[PDB]
């Protein structure tokens, strides 16, 4: 009959290092700046590449910087087309208006562990 | 076990930091100031934007002008120099993010693309990216070159008070006035550890220069956070201190806390011992209210400190060198059992 | 307008929007009950619980939803996980007065004792003394005050609580055992200034004269902090009290200058009592 | 950016099969958002183009395929097997379908999968539904 | 008082409305928690929090029928009651 | 009015001319041109 | 009572969901598309 509260605990409420004053929480290595910031380098430079290379902008094309295999055996070559240069690259894309759902995966903890004046 | 807790919290003994008292009152600006920074290399100067939406970049060691950056029209909310590029970002509530130069001291990017005013910038420092939040709930980040919302952070509440950029995940610590640190991926684009641990607006983000935590501050409690997990590692003392405006860090683990209230209070960032708590004497003619401390710094070496202050006033305060720790001993180390807080 | 599933769609983007916003919880707990559907409501409370821990009505209606649907072994559950949290005082005294109205007697001492580790002042072991002495074990009661006075003898490095809560306890613990010899055995261990007040009164309640005497004195000295005062010093001494009184003159501008007066008259007084 | 969803009978009785994919086609016949979209031949001469006329999130909501419109499993309408699982499990699973704009656009957004998606989506349980299915037409 | 001591008394008063008043199974996959649930119990606290909630509604409406001090209309006679309360 | 260990300075006249950069632009290769 | 204060801003959230379509702004052309480096 533990299955209530199944998010909440004390090691949330409790300060680590109110034990020990002494404990380490140490910067990331060199390794893991390097690893993570190349990462993310690379994942910046894909978005930024998007968000130039679906311009109208001519020039934005040089500021920018394919086999798909479905479920057992159509293995598959994707052969993006030349679009007609003059027609809407994205007859697609269309201005709307759209709201998204604030999905809630997991319940959150919201811990506030704690007259006549005002 | 909440006994023992407590029986080893007075087992253990806060670490001695030397007083501050007061070394300087720079008086220039004919507004409040609302951010400080400091340039991460040279120490030659320091900017202060202002609410008369005129920055000012004054000098360390002689307290003079230099040069005044006024290329915004509403009021400069922060200012973020930096590390690895001679530029300077400069968010106002013009909607406008703006980049100054310094080998130009000239305005050359201007960041369109906010909903409302922004309040804070968090340039990533290791990568060319700026993380600029604010008003309307969002944190966007902005590549340095195309000027660009790369990525939109989706998550926050109320409008967003401070964001810390990290070298490495959770790369945006940010905070709003949800009372929630989110710790952001900025990859996923997704709130890796959801901090629900403050009560109020959290106006304050500090980053510690030397080891992976941040400190998080709502009224009466600073909390600091351990960011490999998202761990609290202590929560302050804090008690009846005020509103907290703005945290810093100090490289030697002096952790400054500017209130609402004029009060100052200096705390030992290992243990969480309150030592030292100033008041800031206001001007001769300003109002009671105009105590408060908006703003502060530190040194890039940590032996200065500075605030700016709501009486249109910038302070620099500095350790006292001739203390010892059998002179001025600070406060007492005595954990309260009322509060929780130990 | 009886369909249930869109205005469950519509608390739940109400919550969305503000979370902490407490009637729209209790609201949308009770509209899932008047439809007499408990499961779901019990799924919500339960996220009630889990987003906002540290709210006391949240706990305090699942806990009368499972009083009036009579789950009890649920409220076990809920409590002991409740006060896992480092709850308020009033959450353990809701726990405690469910393991009372629940006639379960040997579970209320293992709650009294998590709420001793919980939240430790003498009014909370005072509670743990009341319920004990309420009902009827008096080997417990004695075990409960020599636990609760070797706690005390345990946390005086601590400065856990006030020498008025320690004279809280060992005056519960005389008043006890007047009921009479360990109480005056505590009150000797105990003297080891207040607390000596409280001997003195105890022994009052339960050789009196000096003491009673002696405790009279102490307030004295306190209120100077006159010539009354100084007066019965003198009486209770000799040469203390002389210097006493010397002392509550030398405290006594003409106003000023006639104190210093009285102050000279009351030493010769004493002088005289007792050349030079 | 994820592949898409076509299932074994669109593509066909071929083993190359070359499609051509479209940033931003055009609007899903579902939820009117644009998507990537893949349009090809079955074989290589063949006279009609077969296109996925659904997003990938539509496609993952209904656990069908974006050309044929069947399901992912069992190729079949989405009314129908939702109609076979309110004849197993007694329960009237049926797919919310929207028809407000701003209804479509919410209701393919969120991370669910609605209808009787759940059930045929791993295996397992689609072969627990099958031998139920068995155990129906035995009695 | 405040919101905590609030929220224990209307749980004393709750538990003093039920002393004028007075298992669990789980599957393997779903793992969902199916509680026996008595009939009378749930239309119980169905018809106690209908009645709390009427009486709440009628007490109210008694407050709303009070009126006995400058007013043009409802709303500003509630406001003007609100700055009387405010003068203490 | 704070003291007289603390300098108060009352500045309104900017030291440097606008025109000089606040972080120099450095450049090993002596450029003579 | 048409015209209000404001109780919350628009947040960004409502502008991450809408779609963009793609207008090539005055401003964000091309420019200063070099990125000054510092000593170290
Ligand atoms: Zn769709
Ligand atoms: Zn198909």
């Amino acid at each position: 009959t533990d299955q209530i509260a199944k998010n909440v605990k004390l090691d949330d409420f409790i300060p680590k290092r109110q034990s020990n004053f002494e404990l380490s929480v140490p910067l990331p290595t060199k390794a893991e700046i390097q690893e993570c910031t190349a990462r993310t380098k690379s994942y910046i430079q894909r978005l930024v590449n998007a968000k130039l290379a679906n311009s109208n902008n001519r020039a934005s094309s040089r500021y920018v910087t394919a086999n798909l295999l479905l479920n057992n055996s159509h293995h598959i070559e994707v052969v993006s087309k030349q679009m007609d240069p003059l027609l809407p690259r994205f007859v697609g894309k269309k201005a709307r208006k759209v709201v998204a759902p604030t999905e809630n995966d997991e319940v959150v903890p919201v811990l506030h562990m704690d007259p006549n004046e005002w | 076990l909440i006994v023992n807790r407590y029986e080893k919290l007075l087992s253990q003994r806060p670490e001695w930091h030397a007083p501050w008292k007061l070394s300087r009152v720079i008086n220039g600006h004919l507004g409040w100031v609302r951010c400080v920074a400091i340039d991460p290399v040279d120490n030659e100067w320091f900017i202060t934007g202002s609410n008369d939406t005129t920055m000012k970049v004054w000098d360390l060691a002689t307290g003079k002008l230099k040069t005044t950056l006024a290329g915004h029209v509403m009021t400069v909310r922060d200012v973020a120099v930096s590390d690895r590029h001679p530029y300077l970002f400069s968010v106002s509530e013009d909607k406008t993010v703006k980049c100054w130069d310094l080998e130009k001291n000239q305005i050359i990017r201007d960041y369109y693309g906010h909903l409302s005013g922004v309040r804070t910038v968090s340039i990533h420092p290791t990568l060319d990216l700026i993380a600029t939040a604010g008003r309307d709930s969002v944190i966007k980040l902005w590549d340095m070159r195309t000027r660009i919302p790369v990525i939109t952070l989706v998550g926050h509440k109320g409008p967003i008070n401070q964001v810390q950029c990290t070298p490495v995940d959770p790369q945006v610590v940010s905070s709003s006035t949800d009372a929630t640190v989110r710790l952001w991926d900025v990859v996923a684009g997704k709130t890796m550890k959801v901090l629900t641990h403050h009560k109020r607006s959290v106006r304050a983000t500090a980053l510690h220069p030397k080891e992976f935590s941040v400190a998080s501050a709502c009224t009466d409690d600073i909390r600091s956070w351990g960011l490999a997990e998202g761990s609290l590692l202590t929560n302050f003392e804090s008690e009846k201190t005020g509103i907290i405006n703005t945290l810093s860090i100090n490289q030697d683990d002096v952790l400054f806390a500017g209130g609402d209230n004029g009060v100052l209070s200096f705390y030992d960032y290992k243990s969480g011992h309150k030592y030292q708590s100033l008041a800031t004497r206001e001007m001769v003619g300003s109002l009671e209210g105009e105590r408060s401390v908006l703003c502060s710094t530190f040194d890039k070496t940590g032996l200065r400190l500075i605030t700016g202050e709501a009486d249109k006033s910038i302070k620099i305060w500095k350790q006292d060198e001739t203390a010892t720790k059998e002179s001025e001993p600070g406060l007492a180390w005595n954990p309260n059992l009322s509060a929780k807080r130990f | 307008q009886h369909d249930m599933r869109r205005a469950r769609s519509i608390f739940e983007r109400a919550l969305l929007v503000d979370s902490s916003f407490i009637p729209l919880w209790i609201r949308y707990i009770d509209a899932e009950l008047k439809v007499k559907c408990i499961n779901h409501a019990r799924n919500l409370m339960n996220r009630a619980i889990s987003t906002l821990p540290r709210v006391d009505k949240l706990w305090y209606k699942y806990l009368i939803v499972e009083e009036s649907l009579n789950n009890v072994e649920i409220v076990r559950s809920l409590y002991t996980k409740w006060c896992s949290l480092e709850p308020g005082v009033n959450a353990w005294n809701s726990f405690v007065d469910f393991e009372i109205r629940q006639k379960n007697w040997n579970g209320v001492r293992e709650i009294y004792s998590k709420y001793v580790m919980a939240h430790p002042q003498m009014q909370t072991w005072l509670k743990w003394v009341r319920f004990e002495n309420r009902h009827g074990n008096t080997e417990f009661t004695r075990s409960v005050y020599s636990l609760a006075i070797d706690t005390v003898a345990n946390l005086q490095n601590l400065q856990i609580w006030s020498d008025m809560e320690v004279a809280k306890l060992v005056n519960s613990f005389a008043h006890w055992e007047a009921a009479y010899e360990r109480s005056s055995a505590l009150y000797q261990i105990a003297i080891e200034q207040l607390l000596k007040a409280g001997l003195l009164d105890f022994e009052k309640q339960f050789s009196i004269e000096e003491t009673i005497s002696y405790k009279r004195k102490m307030e004295y000295e306190t209120i100077l902090s006159d010539t009354w005062w100084l007066y019965l010093d003198l009486i209770s001494e000799p040469k203390q009290i002389m210097q006493t009184f010397e002392k509550a003159i030398v405290d006594s501008k003409n106003v000023q200058w006639k104190r210093y007066i009285y102050l000279w008259m009351r030493y010769i007084c004493y002088v005289e009592l007792e050349s030079l | 950016e994820p592949p898409p969803n076509i299932c074994e009978q669109c593509l066909g009785d071929e083993a190359n099969i070359r499609m051509t994919k479209i940033p931003q086609g055009s609007e899903c016949k579902i939820c009117t958002l644009p998507f990537t979209l893949y349009h090809f031949k079955t074989s290589k001469r063949s006279n009609n183009i077969i296109k996925t006329l659904i997003c990938v999130r539509c496609a993952t909501q209904r656990n069908i395929c974006q050309c044929c419109m069947l399901d992912s499993r069992w190729h079949i309408p989405i009314q129908l097997r939702d109609h076979l699982i309110s004849l197993v499990n007694e329960e009237n699973v049926m797919t919310e379908e929207a028809k407000n704009d701003m209804m479509k656009r919410f209701l393919s957004l969120k991370n669910v999968k609605l209808g009787g998606a759940q059930i045929t989506s791993d295996p397992s349980e689609a072969d627990n539904i099958v031998d139920k299915l068995k155990n129906i037409l035995l009695r | 008082i405040s919101y905590d001591q609030l929220a224990k008394l209307s749980y004393e008063k709750t538990l003093r409305n039920l002393a004028t008043q007075t298992k669990v199974q789980k599957d393997t996959k779903t793992g969902k928690i199916t509680i026996a649930d008595d009939d009378k119990l749930v239309n119980k606290l169905a018809v106690s929090l209908q009645s709390e909630s009427k009486k709440r509604y009628e007490a109210r409406k008694r407050q709303m029928q009070n009126a006995k001090e400058s007013f043009i209309n409802d709303k500003n006679k509630q406001f003007n009651e609100k700055l009387s309360r405010e003068s203490k | 009015p704070y003291g007289k260990e603390v300098e108060v300075l009352m500045e309104t006249k900017n030291t440097q001319s606008p025109q000089t950069p606040l972080v120099e632009p450095v450049t090993e290769r002596t450029k003579l041109q | 009572t048409s015209h209000r204060p404001q109780l919350e801003a628009r947040s960004g959230a409502k502008a991450a969901a809408y779609t963009p379509t793609g207008i090539e702004h005055a401003r964000l052309l091309p420019g200063h598309t070099t990125l000054k480096y510092r000593k170290f």
